[PDB]
């Protein structure tokens, strides 16, 4: 049920009163149920068209108690899930896909917070994990991590 | 001979399928002989299209320089997965 | 047992903000320009053309310009074809990484098919 929590901050005034209209188009008689036979006639009644071994997996992964239904409760959950790129490509520069000491010593320089030969000699020490001299897109993604 | 049912039967195969998709996108040129302010508006027309053709170009390529470079990034992201270990 | 190592990461991390917030805006620079890199590029190989006065010229003109017409799109040809070859060389690559890494190539197939 912890999944409900978060998923229910997700949910703000414009896609709320929204994500409500058309998933009842699944349930039918108060006392909560929602369906899902027609959990792909509106999916795309949305702009999802999931391919039938996209079809059968989307009703062979979801409902597990027997209510044979689902309501906006473990249901805006599989509705989340269905730019790091470029900055690579404006940090890698020079197409060698790699960054080195250097262009981090510059762009860690062509920004505007102070830095030292100091404080980018350390940085390279924590991105690089295989040790080398670069950063792989693969370490290009972790350690940019956890920023805006 | 297998360089010469592989790779002629492949090219040649493209230059059909490649002068075919011309045809028709191709509208041929018939107002001979009509009448005079029609090729205005029309010359820029036929024109129009003429701008899009090329216009679908540059998009066409400069598209591809990006790839030709996501594709060394994924090589290397290729060349730096490897580790027999 | 190196505690004031709180900073030097806040740094890093305070840093490395500074880095994406760099990048950034050079993204939409690169391409203001990568669009003016376009119609300036674009201005000539047919530009602002005019209407001349009546008789036997207009009805040539145009000939080049079915004419070069076909020149044009050929080239817009040889290029979806390098394209969507070189489209496909970025697939093959894509099976590659997948299998012996453990990345998965989900993500393209849903958006990319409407449009196009
Ligand atoms: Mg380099
Ligand atoms: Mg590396």
């Amino acid at each position: 049920t912890d999944q409900q929590a978060e998923a229910r901050a997700f949910l703000s005034e414009e896609m709320i009163a929204e994500f409500k209209a058309a998933f009842d188009m699944f349930d039918a008689d108060g006392g909560g149920d929602i369906s899902t036979k027609e959990l792909g006639t509106v999916m795309r009644m949305l702009g999802q068209n999931p391919t039938k071994e996209e079809l059968d997996a989307i009703i062979e992964e979801v409902d597990e108690d027997g209510s044979g239904t689902i309501d906006f409760e473990e249901f805006l959950v599989m509705m989340v899930r269905q730019e790091l790129a470029n900055c690579f490509r404006i940090f890698d520069k020079n197409a060698d896909g790699f960054i080195d000491i250097e262009e981090l010593g510059e762009i860690l320089r062509a920004t505007g917070e102070h830095v030292t030969e100091e404080d980018i000699e350390d940085l390279m020490k924590d991105s690089d994990k295989n040790n080398d001299g670069r950063i792989d897109f693969d370490e290009f993604l972790k350690m940019m991590e956890g920023v805006q | 001979l297998a360089k010469a049912d592989q790779k002629r039967g492949k090219k040649q195969t493209a230059r059909e399928t490649k002068k075919k998709v011309l045809a028709e996108r191709r509208k041929p040129l018939n107002i001979d002989h009509l009448n005079e302010d029609k090729l205005r508006d029309k010359a820029k027309e036929l024109w129009d299209w003429l701008y899009q053709l090329q216009t679908e170009k540059y998009d066409f390529a400069e598209q591809i320089k990006r790839k030709k470079y996501e594709i060394v990034t994924l090589r290397n992201r290729i060349d730096q997965a490897q580790k027999h270990s | 047992e190196e505690k004031k190592r709180r900073a030097a990461t806040a740094r890093r991390q305070h840093l490395k903000s500074a880095m994406l917030q760099l990048a950034v805006t050079e993204i939409e620079k690169e391409a203001a320009a990568k669009e003016v890199e376009k119609q300036n590029y674009l201005a000539e190989h047919s530009p602002p053309l005019s209407l001349p006065g009546s008789m036997q010229e207009l009805q040539e003109l145009s000939k080049k310009l079915h004419a070069k017409i076909d020149s044009v799109d050929e080239e817009r040809y040889d290029t979806e074809v390098k394209l969507q070859k070189t489209n496909k060389e970025l697939e093959d690559l894509s099976q590659k990484l997948f299998d012996l890494r453990g990345k998965f190539k989900r993500p393209p197939l849903r958006r990319v098919r409407m449009s196009a």
